[PDB]
């Protein structure tokens, strides 16, 4: 499940770019919407 | 004088015809919070001792709060509630009707205890090879 | 000479004891999740 | 073993100094800060002159050392786990 | 009316999430959670004694699902995963529906941003820390769309529209609850409104379950008028906006369907009266907007 | 064009597909990393408790 | 101890699980000390973790 996409909950952090391929990862879905509106 | 066998439902097996147990207080406060002096933990031991002797005479056959009531009493409606109380826990009343059965038997029975694995506390099968004996032992 | 039937009976009341401290950890049955959707009852109730 | 007096059957071995050299080997620290070491020969002596317990002052050491190399390996290991 | 399950039910509520550590598995967490939400399913009448703390509690269990990430704060959930999500919805409708004089009254007092209970109620909202019942739309709008109106038929639809309509319902019920210092608004690119879609494929289907359609696709009309109206006269009496507003109103390819469609609709079904009505007084407003923007 | 346009996109999707099945796969190597990682500075703390 | 502390279960024998076997003589201070020594060796052949 949720499990599938992702796990990234708290793995210490260690050089948080975590946060930096998240937000890439939502824009992802960003781009997901809009394709779709469009 | 002694002349019947008299079983209770386990789980009761809290109550004793000499002591008192906070589970009934919590289910017959009104005699304790010392407000109406004409009630007391001793009165309600009374009633309470009273009764269940009453129905351990000859339990085979019912008793009735209205028995009680006529008698001894000091009130009708803590009479009836406790009573109704005891009854609920099974400490009278309980054995009014007897039941039976011929009870065939099956692979397992209570006389029944081998050797087998064992869930319990620990136990050794294998004891020791040879070489074990070479020990400067005590 | 006795140890042994102390032992024994300790097991005996040991196991007992311990047998209260199982409560279905060991295994994890479904609960009746049934509504898988809510049927049209709940929809038409809420509305009603 | 001396927390266990049941220790293993043997007339003529070598276990317990085994692995304890194994794991001193493995910790490379050709220069490990420990309990004391050899610049010259009265090092010796005075640990001689110190080493006068049966054998619990041999054992603190022993653990010690292990514990030495353990730690040492564990950054190592660690450091390119992070990497991964 | 079993006043001890409820007790038993709040008190549970304020450890599960007010949990000073003494739960072991956090599978165990998810268990409660999750088995209470079903349980609450299964009622349909009414709660909410010592209510302010209790429906806060309820409203943070039903928000407890859905991805987060001012705009949306939920990722609509992409429906192959979860079913309780749904129970959130679900309750968050059944026991809501009682508009007697409390429940929705203490989430009216909610709105807001013995005795010592009131400390705790504001304690919290600040310990959530404006406004906060926007997650609460935001949340509402998931499960719904992306999906069905994305799928290569309108078929596999029909099951979780069962589960659809409930959840407009709930949301247009607390719109009547938002008629003082605020900002909002959530048409900002963040869902348009293929609700609009939705209808036509609805439509599409009638005149090609059942017994939820044509009240799904009416009040999901009634949604779209309302909350524009509401959004625009808000905005308005705060005046902290300018005029822009309508135009950035009149900026949504999700919106106002076309005349063209009202024609031929007039025509084809003649099954929908109510629906005609609702559509008509829909591109009336269009057209006023249209026509007072300048 | 609106063909065209599905049809591209059809095109690059199961380039996408193979991404995401190596996304899952370098997130479970991580996962067990980690769990490595966790045991081995646990062990760092102080071994004996850890041991 | 290992035993001392196990029945009807062990760890396997193939290894260096003796250690085990030696769990313990100084244990809290030992293993202070040594991680004084493996910090301070660390701080010593060093002379951020990346390049």
């Amino acid at each position: 499940a949720e499990l599938i996409p992702e796990l990234y909950s708290f793995q210490q952090l260690v050089d948080s770019e975590k946060r930096l391929d998240h937000f890439i990862h939502l824009r992802n879905l960003h781009m997901k919407r809009m394709v779709a509106q469009w | 004088p002694q002349a019947h066998e008299i079983v209770i439902p386990s789980y009761s097996k809290w109550f004793n015809l000499e002591k008192i147990h906070s589970i009934e207080v919590q289910s017959l406060p009104e005699f304790f919070t010392n407000r109406i002096p004409s009630k007391t933990p001793e009165v309600y031991m009374r009633y309470r001792n009273f009764m269940v002797n009453s129905y351990r005479l000859n339990p085979n056959e019912y008793f009735s709060v209205t028995t009680a009531r006529r008698n001894v009493s000091g009130d009708a409606a803590a009479l009836f509630r406790l009573h109704k109380f005891l009854t609920k826990w099974g400490l009278i009343n309980y054995q009014v009707d007897s039941k039976l059965l011929p009870k065939n038997i099956e692979p397992p029975l209570t006389s029944q205890y081998s050797t087998r694995h064992d869930a319990p506390r620990g136990l050794f099968p294998f004891e020791s090879y040879k070489p074990s004996v070479q020990l400067p032992d005590m | 000479q006795l140890l042994p039937l102390q032992k024994a009976v300790r097991g005996h009341v040991l196991q007992f004891e311990w047998h209260q401290n199982s409560l279905l950890t060991n295994t994890h049955p479904n609960f009746l999740s049934k509504i898988r959707n809510i049927n049209v009852q709940d929809a038409l109730l809420t509305n009603q | 073993h001396l927390p266990f007096s049941k220790s293993e059957n043997p007339v003529l071995s070598t276990i317990a100094f085994l692995v304890g050299l194994v794991n001193p080997k493995t910790v490379q620290s050709m220069t490990q800060r420990a309990i004391q070491s050899a610049e010259s020969i009265k090092s010796q002596k005075e640990e001689i002159s110190d080493q006068k317990p049966i054998e619990h002052i041999k054992e603190g050491s022993e653990i010690a050392i292990s514990s030495l190399g353990y730690r040492s390996h564990i950054f190592a290991t660690n450091e390119e786990r992070q990497m991964n | 009316r079993n006043f001890y399950l409820k007790r038993f039910i709040s008190d549970l509520l304020w450890l599960v999430l007010i949990h000073p550590e003494n739960f072991t598995c956090n599978r165990k967490i998810l268990n409660f959670k999750k088995d209470l939400v079903i349980v609450l399913s299964n009622i349909s009448h009414l709660l909410e004694i010592a209510s302010s703390i209790d429906c806060l509690l309820i409203l943070i269990l039903v928000i407890s699902f859905g991805q987060p990430k001012e705009s949306l704060t939920f990722n609509e959930f992409q429906l192959q995963w979860g079913k309780y999500q749904t129970f959130g919805v679900d309750i968050l409708a059944k026991l809501f529906s009682l508009e007697k004089p409390n429940l929705n009254y203490f989430k009216s007092i909610l709105l807001n941003k013995n005795h010592k209970d009131k400390k705790l109620l504001r304690r919290l909202l600040n310990l959530y820390n404006h406004n906060l019942l926007n997650d609460v739309v935001s949340f509402l709008f998931s499960a719904i769309p992306l999906q069905q109106v994305l799928s290569q038929s309108a078929d596999p639809s029909l099951l979780i529209d069962q589960f659809s309509p409930v959840i407009s319902q709930s949301l247009t019920s607390i719109l009547v609850i938002v008629q003082l210092p605020f900002v909002w608004l959530s048409s900002e690119e963040n869902i348009g409104s293929g609700l609009l879609k939705l209808s036509e494929i609805i439509l599409n289907i009638n005149n090609s379950y059942s017994k939820v359609l044509l009240p799904s696709i009416n009040i999901s009309c009634v949604q779209l008028i309302k909350c524009l109206v509401e959004k625009s006269i808000c905005f308005e009496n705060c005046l902290n906006n300018d005029p822009e507003i309508l135009k950035k109103i009149a900026s949504i390819p999700n919106l106002f369907p076309t005349d063209l469609e009202i024609f031929q609709l007039f025509t084809n079904p003649s099954v929908d009266i109510q629906i005609i009505n609702q559509y008509q007084l829909l591109y009336n407003l269009k057209n006023d907007i249209l026509t007072n923007l300048e | 064009e609106l063909n065209e346009n599905a049809r591209e996109l059809e095109q690059i999707k199961p380039k996408i597909a193979l991404q995401d099945k190596e996304i899952t796969s370098v997130l479970s190597n991580l996962h067990e990393s980690n769990k490595r990682y966790r045991f081995f500075k646990k062990i760092s703390e102080d071994p004996v408790k850890a041991l």
